[PDB]
DNA sequence: CCATTCAGGCATGGCTAGCTGC
DNA sequence: GCAGCTAGCCATGCACATCGCCTGGAATGG
RNA sequence: UCAGGCGAUGUUU
């Protein structure tokens, strides 16, 4: 079953994989991210809530002064969206707070004194986010990319490789927080354990184990095992758990019971072992020489007089044996060794330990974090104790906790935000664990280490900062505050928080410029994902390693599309399903798989998550109750696929559309082409243009429906309803009852934005679609935005192309392009233009804006009014006067058009700051818009009541109706009709209530808008008026305009021929575009030509129905025929049954047909050939696709058959008339006399190195002189050419370049001094 | 700088200046009154740090920075670097008189012209303009006749023709490797805004017509007139400097067209009939009474230059086809017949074009390449070679195929499940076996392509050469390869992966089937990979460029002849499997050391200071040399250059 | 507003301080 | 040994040509 | 008129 307006103009739609959860929302990202950063919720948790319960309270100086948070709140815009853009301040909003500061009394415990409630304090505005995702700073449409960065945690990495050609691998670990100073671990190729902070330089890792109040036998202990021997009379028994011999040979010789297991030689083996443990016995035999070579422990001293026998970290000797014997001390602490187990790692960096105390290690410390200084004792204690400890400069996060303590091991995923020497020395026994060769290292590129944060926590965190800021005077006019005669407003400062977020979002690596030129940029250009900005990387430090698509971006972040160029790799798009994590993280969905059985059970996962499971592929049968239909099948368990069994799967694939963007899902069949070639595409799709008509693509892929709704630039009714008035400007819509409000029940009116500007200068608009009096169901379309048709996206259009080489005109990619097309203006496109002349009043006086201007034509006065801005509506081109705008001397100053530019003027804009005489004309605007809103709201209220009393006679319908006392005397008069008390009669006072309401809010709204029209609105300092204008050029095609298909075949139009010279059909239709054959069997993008079939196909099925209706048929045939094309095909999930429509439900489906039939087709379950084949069948179309030609020119018969179709294209918009660009003589740079760069600036090219290289190969020696000296440098000599040229003598003059006279005079500023000789 | 305001945009000089006065003068003050040493020191040090940060931020610890983050831009900087005055200002700048725009095709022109928009050329010849003008006195003074631009009246547009006509223009690529990326054109006066370029020369600019832009310079001094139209006129560059091999070489259309012009059937309309020229040739393909293309036996003439540079004459009866004869019409008269009796694949026409000119010299070369041109697109067109869905012929037995090595390596892995191999081995095994089943795949598709053809001959059924497109568009030479007509009919077989190694389960499906995903994503990042190297690859190479072109500057022909007697024994080389380069490449056009002797011996071939062009380099391979002492620049014996003799033929003359 | 102020690369090479001979 | 070796530290270097757009020195007595 | 910052465009083979 479709909805009334679906059925406008249903699609076929070929697929056979049953989509089971339907497309998602396609700025979740935007909206949910933004919607949580402002919003009042408990119990902190990521809100501004979160900031202030971070930041607050503040404490005096134990002066009892305490300021404390209370509550805040958002008030309301003093503008709205639309007046915004049409000013240029920024859409923001008040920032109001309770904050209060309470005072209790010195000399005891908390005895209090005083608080006072400064309710909502002031502290200024923040933006806020449109229904759209877009912001608005300064009348322009700014967007916020989203960041991926490196998670939080810790990491541990191998540095393959460079480790000195060694062949050896080294192992490095890192700590990184989330706000504050790293941490490093690594060793050097001599097996040094050594630590870095934030990069400096390199120190023995057991310097930071001491500082952590440490000695030497508590770290030996804590790190290494023990190993115990005991002095007996002799043999010197020894303790040993057997396993500790597991891998190394015993050189010495080893018996139990008598019996001898091990000698000389002797390797330990599996079965050795085992006797071993089956015999337990740990106070054994052992020799002298073997001992010998051991490390003591703890730290012995002498029997009674307690001198020092012996440090630990020393090696055992003859004199050490002999004055431990004299001691006989009958306990022998060491540390077990095992090269392949366990080495001595640690000791040998205390071996080369500088210090020993806490005290000089953290001297130490400070003295390689801030160098040359006396360091105070205290001073350096409290620094220390500030880098890792600090609730303030340093913070991981509750995400840093969790993946920490999983990386870990660990149990729990909370906790302290800061460190602690448990987790430290944790970590270090980590390192160790893996250097001994267990605990794998951990790839960066695996997704789950990448993390995705949006707007909410960029504006959180720079929020964040902007209070820490202001803080620090808050303390200190705290601390020295006065006695109760203060306010908190007098100790707050709105000015640096306001400061801080303006700056991020008016200037940031992130918040771009959006893009706007097409719908489907937008709603991309939202969710894109970049790793560049601030916390990030760089365009240049990055290899292969981080742009190359992990095999676990998979349905997370779509692999082929990317701006290729400099930065690859860099600007993921995110894919269609992808969700945020609640941490931060990717999941997508998958559907759960039972013990044989699919349940549509939706299940989202994580990345690291999905690598425990296995997950089958999309595209696999079944039997309609989730059975596999085979019993093998491919699927993929750890970034490897295979073929499994059929109780082994764990979760199936949700569609086959999840491994794609937005970005590339809509370019049919793709999945015949490469990969180059569809990114190529990809993005040239991204960059159309809207033409002055949609004309709905016939191959399509049913997203477009969805894209269409989900941007900003379409109007979906919010209720179902009832069409009751369209008017190009504006739709009113009566409501169904069932979905009604009681009080101001009412209806609602849509305004339609029209002819107005994007930020590329294209011309966004809007059209109505829908007839008067219609039903329309809640959330349909009903203004068609710029590119848009009926509900779908639509860039381009459809043309007839042929493929075949003709005349040369085609050579490398260039279309050729018949005269049919540029006739009947289906390229024309629209473009806006805004010109700004702005008026000040500085040195020598004031500038003036007077009609009157000295030494013009009167001619071109002629298109100015008296007050002197043009009418609206004239036709200028270059060289016309806009604005009349003079210097005091008195010099022009005039705003004329730039070169070249013909077009018409749509519409003026004036501002003044207040202060100011207005002038005529303003007045006369102010007037106008006056009239014009004013005629705006009282309509608005007009009609409002209108179906208000509507409304009413709906409710005297029941009750005490009273129709002839109904209909005679005046609606207003209907507070005293003969009617029960019932609820009814109380919902007639409630509709009253409302009248009376809408006619005081008009009111002061009328006042409100009155006074803001009435003001003069701010400006820069140092500025009068400023004039805005609007042109509107209506450019045409014409040759040398890049267009291009959907598959990266680019192209640019070159001749326009007359409608005779195209190859024509048997039956007389022309063919619209010629393309190259010859660019197919290289640039594998063999895609076009298979669509261009299938396009054929539609057209074929539209001729057949034109015919049909054209013949006046009766409706019977056309329900037999269409029901017939539709229920074709294989097998589908199509399902269509036309025997369920009116007539009038039908003739029109016909009549929206008869341009074509469109067909749908999803990314990889598209159609086939023999499915192509019976379609064009039914047509009336040969098989092979191909025709019979003739040439215009000979009217004979090209010799073989050719393939015509329909392809989709598009207009790029590079168009020549903004490329080409010349220079004769223009202006010159002002610190080198050469010419200047730009064609914005009437700049010249650039003669460039490689050019000289070139001039150079060849003999030519005069021109490259010239092209050195004469056109570019010498003042001189370029004026004197300028002369020798129009006196007709073709001579030059050299001189000597003034740039190079610059080189000189800077290096003989430094103290350098070069001359010139002379001989 | 006043910006809006009378505010101003800093300059690091002003600032850095600004600051070591402030410093100097503090300094300056406190030697009046005998402040302490520490203090004094401590100022003396601020000043020694300012100084050396004025000369050269950075180089002594933490760069001061400027307004927000930035090492602000220091005297050391204003020199070195890629945006110092060397690099910026003196080496390449900018140029008045220029012009930009993007290009297109318009083949209509002699390739010693190219179009050129009417807008752009008044807006680069306002000068001359000017200058005839009132020379011609219909104006008075400059201004006067800057006003009559503006209007664009009338006769402006028939001065400007006349100013046109003769005087040459250059054009350029941005990315410009070699001395191609610059040439010279003749105008020719057209509406529109695009620059019109012969089709030819997009193969030296290596710039195809997908939106790329070319700029426009003119020359003005008499001298550099003379300079463009004598030595950078395309009418001059038909030989790389790079080798000897011509450049002029056309590309993908024209060779299409030739290829189908000159190619046989088997049986078709106007067969076995005899011609007696080529004129009546042609008269039928336009009639219509023959194939374009059908065996056929026809009266040609030929010309040759036996004699002391004489032409003679003489004529036969060949065995050929019409639309090869109609191809003869054109050639100019010296040349033999056999050269364009072949097929005429790439190669063929670009040594076809070569041997034109290394026997006629230039001017029929040149008329040669256009009537070539002209030919080519006429034919092409004519015959309407098409891609179609059907002519990616899918093989038959390639199921067979895939099935057997899906059932062989089935059984290698109960091998391995039985323990007798290792992974490496086993893995290694596996590789293999799906590169011999790429190869037989391989086998099958281009067989069955190449000669599916098989049709009567008003006998039973014969076999023959294909005409399907694909296949002929690959045969040919004009694009794709048995690399890429394989990736779209059979399987693409095997790819990399992000290590480098390979993947043990190769691509199972060409591009006439769909992939399914995890081919597809796969393919993604092979892909990729290069795609993203390109720009590495980009950027390392124009380093090298540079660099060398650094280091060997200097180096000019000066003398004439160092008068020697050293050299270098060049021999063919072999790497022990065949030889790779041939003697006679690799010693054609340089110059003789030690008179060459035959192989019998004191008979002395050639003198010893001898230019040896292709017929002395026949004559070599006739009496089968071995090796030659050989004058080189090496080893010349001139003082601050080269002399000519020994550096040789200068390649593109 | 006018006077005075202030946190991921990679390759190569060239050197400097140890390391350690025979 | 003082001669030679070797490890670590830091200087040097990393295509070309466009085209938009925007955004800027600012702070602090008085 | 200066430096940045952003994207984008071309150099596919
Ligand atoms: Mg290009
Ligand atoms: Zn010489």
């Amino acid at each position: 079953v479709y909805s009334y307006t679906e059925k406008k103009r249903i699609r076929k739609d070929f697929g056979k994989r049953p989509q089971v959860l339907d497309v998602p929302y396609l700025l979740s990202i935007q909206l949910d991210s933004f919607q949580k950063f402002i919003e009042q919720d408990p119990e902190g948790q990521y809100g501004l809530e979160a900031a202030f319960r971070s930041v607050f309270p503040i404490q005096s100086y134990s002066g009892n002064s305490e300021l404390q948070y209370v509550s805040y709140r958002l008030g309301e815009p003093v503008f709205d969206v639309q007046e915004c853009q049409i000013r240029g301040v920024t859409y923001s909003a008040p920032l109001r707070v309770k904050l209060r500061l309470v005072i209790y009394e010195r000399e005891a415990p908390e005895g209090t004194v005083k608080d006072i409630k400064e309710q909502e304090v002031y502290m200024g505005e923040i933006p806020l986010m449109t229904d759209n995702g877009t912001f608005v700073i300064n009348g322009t449409e700014r967007v916020i990319v989203s960041q991926l960065h490196r998670s939080p945690g810790v990491f541990f990495d191998s540095d393959k490789g460079k480790t000195h050609s060694s062949g050896k691998v080294l192992y490095n670990a890192r700590i990184i927080p989330y706000r504050g100073s790293w941490l490093d671990f690594e060793f050097d190729p001599k097996d040094n354990l050594f630590v870095r902070i934030d990069r400096r330089r390199k120190l023995p890792a057991t310097i930071i184990l001491r500082a952590l109040n440490y000695t030497t036998e508590q770290i030996l202990d804590l790190f290494f095992e023990k190993v115990i021997f005991e002095i007996r009379d002799n043999k010197l028994q020894m303790e040993l758990v057997p396993e500790r011999l597991r891998g190394e040979t015993a050189s010495f010789d080893i018996e139990a019971n008598g019996k001898v297991y091990v000698e000389k030689g002797r390797r330990i083996t599996a079965r050795h072992i085992r006797q071993l443990e089956k015999d337990d016995v740990k106070l054994i035999e052992v020799p002298v020489e073997y001992i010998a070579g051991k490390v003591v422990a703890k730290d012995y001293i002498d029997e009674s007089t307690g001198e020092l026998i012996c440090a630990a970290n020393m090696e055992l000797s003859l004199d050490l044996l002999a004055k431990l014997s004299q001691s006989g001390h009958k306990r022998i602490e060491t540390l077990f060794t095992n090269d392949l187990d366990h080495g001595p790692y640690i000791s040998e960096t205390l071996r080369v330990d500088p210090t020993n105390d806490r005290l000089s290690a953290l001297v130490e410390i400070y003295r390689m974090m801030r160098p040359g200084e006396p360091p105070t004792r205290e001073a350096a204690e409290s620094l220390f104790e500030n880098l890792f400890f600090s609730e303030d400069r340093y913070d991981l996060s509750a995400v840093g906790r969790m993946k920490f303590n999983r990386s870990l091991l660990r149990e729990e995923i909370e906790g302290s935000g800061i460190l602690s020497k448990d987790d430290i020395i944790d970590v270090m026994k980590k390192l160790i664990d893996i250097r001994n060769g267990k605990g794998e290292v951990d790839d960066i590129d695996h997704l789950g280490n990448r993390r995705i944060r949006s707007v909410g926590e960029m504006a959180e965190n720079q929020f964040r900062v902007g209070l820490v800021r202001v803080e620090r005077a808050v303390k200190e006019r705290l601390s020295l505050g006065d006695l109760d005669t203060l306010m908190p407003q007098d100790m707050i400062n709105a000015k640096p928080i306001s400061a801080a977020v303006k700056e991020f979002f008016g200037s940031s690596q992130l918040s771009q410029f959006m893009d706007q030129n097409n719908p489907l940029s937008e709603i991309t250009h939202k969710r894109r994902i970049s790793a560049l900005g601030p916390g990030g990387l760089t365009r240049e430090r990055a290899g292969f390693e981080v742009r190359d698509v992990h095999p676990t971006h998979y349905g997370r972040v779509c692999p082929i599309e990317t701006p290729e160029g400099p930065n690859i790799g860099l600007i993921n798009s995110l894919s269609v399903y992808a969700q945020t994590n609640e941490y931060g993280f990717l999941e997508t969905p998958y559907r759960k798989v039972t013990d044989g059985v699919v349940t549509d059970e939706i299940h989202y996962l994580s990345a690291i998550e999905e690598g425990n499971y296995v997950i089958a592929q999309a595209n696999s049968n079944l039997d309609e109750e989730g059975h596999f239909v085979e019993d093998l099948v491919t699927c993929r368990s750890k970034g490897e696929s295979s073929l499994f069994s059929r109780d082994q799967v764990d979760y199936m694939d949700v569609s086959t559309q999840q491994v794609v963007s937005v970005g590339a899902s809509l370019i049919p069949f793709l999945e015949h082409d490469d990969a180059n070639r569809a990114l190529m595409g990809a993005n040239m799709q991204r960059q159309a243009v809207p033409t002055l008509r949609a004309d709905k693509p016939l191959v399509g892929t049913g997203m477009e429906r969805a894209v269409a709704v989900d941007s900003g630039v379409t109007a979906v009714a919010k209720r179902g309803g009832v069409v009751q008035y369209v008017d190009a400007s504006r739709i009113v819509i009566k409501v169904n009852e069932d979905e009604m409000y009681p009080g101001e029940a009412g209806i609602d009116i849509y305004n339609l934005t029209k002819y107005t500007r994007s930020n590329q200068n294209t011309c966004i608009n809007q059209m109505p679609c829908v007839s008067l009096g219609e039903p329309v169901e809640r959330g349909d379309v009903l203004a068609d935005g710029p590119s848009t048709d009926l509900g779908e996206l639509a860039l381009g259009q459809n043309m007839r192309v042929a493929f075949m080489p003709w005349n040369g005109y085609n050579f490398e990619d260039s279309i050729l392009v018949s005269e049919r097309v540029v006739q009947e203006d289906r390229f024309t496109t629209i473009h806006i233009q805004e010109l700004a002349c702005v008026s000040r009043d500085t040195k020598l006086g004031p500038e003036e804006i007077t009609a009157d201007i000295p030494n013009v034509g009167e001619a071109a006065l002629s298109k100015l009014d008296e007050s002197g801005i043009v009418y609206i509506g004239a036709e200028v081109t270059g060289g016309d006067i806009l604005v009349g705008k003079v210097t005091p001397k008195v010099k022009d100053s005039s705003l004329r058009v730039p070169n070249g530019v013909s077009g018409t003027v749509i519409d003026v804009q004036v501002f003044t700051r207040d202060g100011v005489e207005k002038d005529k004309r303003a007045l006369e605007i102010e007037e106008m818009q006056l009239k014009q809103a004013k005629k705006d709201l009282s309509e608005e209220l007009q009609i409002l009541e209108a179906g208000l009393f509507s409304r009413i006679r709906a409710v005297l319908v029941a009750g005490g109706v009273e129709a002839e006392k109904l209909d005679k005397l005046p609606r207003d008069r209907w507070l005293e009709l003969g009617l029960t008390d019932e609820e009814k009669q109380n919902q007639l006072e409630q509709l009253a209530e409302q009248y009376d309401e809408l006619k005081h809010e008009f009111e002061k709204k009328l006042e409100a808008k009155r006074r803001k029209i009435t003001q003069g609105d701010d400006l820069a300092p140092g500025v009068l008026k400023i004039v805005k204008v609007y042109l509107a050029v209506k450019r045409r095609i014409q040759p040398g305009d890049k267009m291009a298909g959907r598959h990266g075949n680019k192209g640019v139009i070159s001749k326009i021929n007359p409608i005779e010279d195209m190859p024509y059909d048997e039956n007389g239709t022309p063919v619209d575009i010629v393309l190259n054959p010859l660019g197919v069997p290289s640039r594998m993008n063999i895609g076009q030509i298979l669509e261009t079939h299938l396009g054929m196909a539609a057209k074929g099925i539209g001729d057949k129905i034109n015919a049909m209706l054209k013949q006046q048929q009766e409706v019977a045939k056309l329900r037999e025929f269409i029901q017939r094309a539709y229920d074709l095909g294989a097998d589908v999930r199509q399902k269509v049954d036309l025997s369920t429509f009116s007539d009038e439900e039908v003739m029109r489906l016909a009549e929206n047909l008869r341009k074509g039939m469109p067909i749908a087709t999803p990314v990889f379950d598209g159609a086939k050939e023999a499915e192509i084949k019976e379609l064009l069948k039914l047509g009336d179309l040969p098989t092979s696709g191909q025709i019979r030609l003739y040439d215009g020119r000979t009217g004979e018969q090209f010799e073989r058959p050719v393939t015509v179709g329909y392809m989709y294209m598009l207009k790029l918009n590079h168009l020549v008339d903004d490329k080409m660009h010349a220079r004769s003589t223009g202006s010159y740079s002002l610190v080198t006399q050469q010419p200047l760069g730009g064609k914005a600036q009437f700049g010249g090219q650039r003669f460039g190195e490689m050019e000289v290289w070139a001039l150079e190969a060849y003999g030519a020696a005069y021109t490259l002189q010239e092209m050195l000296t004469v056109k570019s440098d010498d003042v001189n000599g370029r004026t004197k050419m300028y002369k020798n040229i129009v006196d007709g003598n073709h001579q030059m003059e050299p001189g000597m370049p003034e740039s190079f006279n610059v080189l000189l005079k800077e290096i003989r500023s430094l103290g350098i001094n070069i001359e010139l000789e002379d001989e | 700088v006043p910006l809006d305001g009378g505010r101003f945009a800093t300059s690091d000089l002003n600032d850095l200046y600004r600051r070591v006065i402030n410093r100097n003068n503090r300094l300056k003050r406190l030697l009046d009154l005998a402040a302490p040493d520490i203090i004094v020191r401590n100022e003396k040090r601020m000043l020694q740090e300012a100084v050396d940060a004025l000369l050269d931020n950075g180089r002594r610890g933490r760069a001061i920075t400027g307004s927000n983050k930035r090492p602000l831009k220091s005297l050391a900087d204003m020199i070195k670097g890629k945006q110092g005055r060397f690099r910026q200002n003196l080496l390449g700048k900018r140029v008045d008189y220029s012009g930009r725009s993007v290009i297109t095709v318009g083949p209509y022109l002699r390739l010693h012209q190219c179009g050129l928009p009417k807008k752009m050329a008044l807006e680069l010849f306002k000068p001359f303009i000017y200058g005839k003008l009132e020379l011609r006195g219909l104006a008075t003074t400059i201004k006067a006749a800057k006003k009559m631009v503006e209007r664009e009246e009338a006769v402006v547009w028939d001065i400007l023709d006349e100013v046109i006509r003769e005087h040459p223009v250059l054009l350029n690529r941005a990315p410009t490797l070699h001395r191609l990326g610059i040439q010279a054109f003749e105008p020719v006066l057209i509406e529109g805004k695009a620059i019109q370029l012969h089709p030819l020369v997009c193969a030296a600019y290596n710039a195809d017509f997908d939106g790329d832009q070319m700029a426009v310079h003119v020359p003005l001094t008499l001298e550099a007139q003379l300079e463009a139209r004598a030595l950078m006129m395309s009418t001059n560059n038909i030989l790389s400097p790079a080798n000897g091999e011509p450049i002029i070489v056309p590309s993908q259309d024209v060779v299409l067209g030739l290829y189908y012009m000159t190619r046989d059937c088997v049986n078709a309309k106007g067969e076995g009939m005899v011609l007696t020229g080529p004129k009546e040739a042609e008269r039928l393909y336009r009639s219509g009474l023959a194939s374009l293309h059908a065996r056929v036996k026809v009266r040609i003439t030929e010309y040759e230059k036996d004699a002391n540079g004489e032409l003679v004459a003489k004529t036969s009866l060949k065995d050929t086809t019409v639309g090869r004869a109609i191809l003869w019409m054109i050639v100019p008269k010296g040349l033999p017949y056999s050269i364009v009796n072949q097929a005429l694949g790439k190669k063929a026409i670009s040594k076809m074009l070569n041997t034109c000119y290394r026997i006629l010299g230039l001017k029929p070369t040149v008329i040669f390449a256009d009537q070539i041109m002209y030919t080519g697109f006429a034919y092409a067109a004519r015959s309407g070679a098409s891609v179609g869905i059907d002519d990616m012929v899918i093989p038959e037995k390639k199921h067979e195929i895939i099935s057997e090595a899906e059932a062989e390596v089935a059984e290698i892995q109960e091998q391995f499940q039985s323990g007798l191999v290792t992974a490496g081995e086993r893995y290694n095994k596996v590789i293999d076996i799906w590169a011999a089943a790429n190869d037989r795949v391989s086998k099958a598709m281009m067989d069955n392509l190449q000669t599916e053809t098989v049709i009567n001959r008003d006998g039973q059924e014969e076999k023959q050469v294909s005409f399907n497109s694909i296949y002929m568009m690959a045969d040919s030479g004009a694009r794709g390869s048995a690399a890429q007509i394989r990736q779209l009919a059979g399987m693409r077989g095997l790819m990399a992966k992000p290590d480098g190694s390979i993947i043990e389960t190769p691509i199972t499906a060409n591009f006439r089937e769909g992939l399914n995903v995890l081919q597809y994503f796969i393919s993604t990042h092979g892909a990729r990979k290069g795609l993203a190297d390109t720009a590495l690859k980009t950027a390392n190479s124009g380093y090298l460029t540079r660099r060398l072109v650094d280091v060997a500057q200097d180096l000019v022909v000066t003398e004439d002849d160092c008068g020697t007697h050293e050299g270098i024994m060049m021999t063919p080389v072999i790497e022990g499997g065949d030889v790779k380069e041939p003697l006679r490449d690799r010693v054609l056009g340089r110059v003789t050391a030690e008179d060459v002797l035959k192989p019998g011996t004191a008979d002395i071939l050639v003198p010893r200071n001898t230019l040896l062009h292709e017929q002395w380099c026949d004559l070599l391979e006739e009496n089968s040399v071995d090796a030659v002492k050989v004058r080189s620049v090496v080893s010349c014996d001139t003082d601050f250059g080269v002399c000519a003799h020994c550096y040789g033929r200068d390649l593109a003359r």
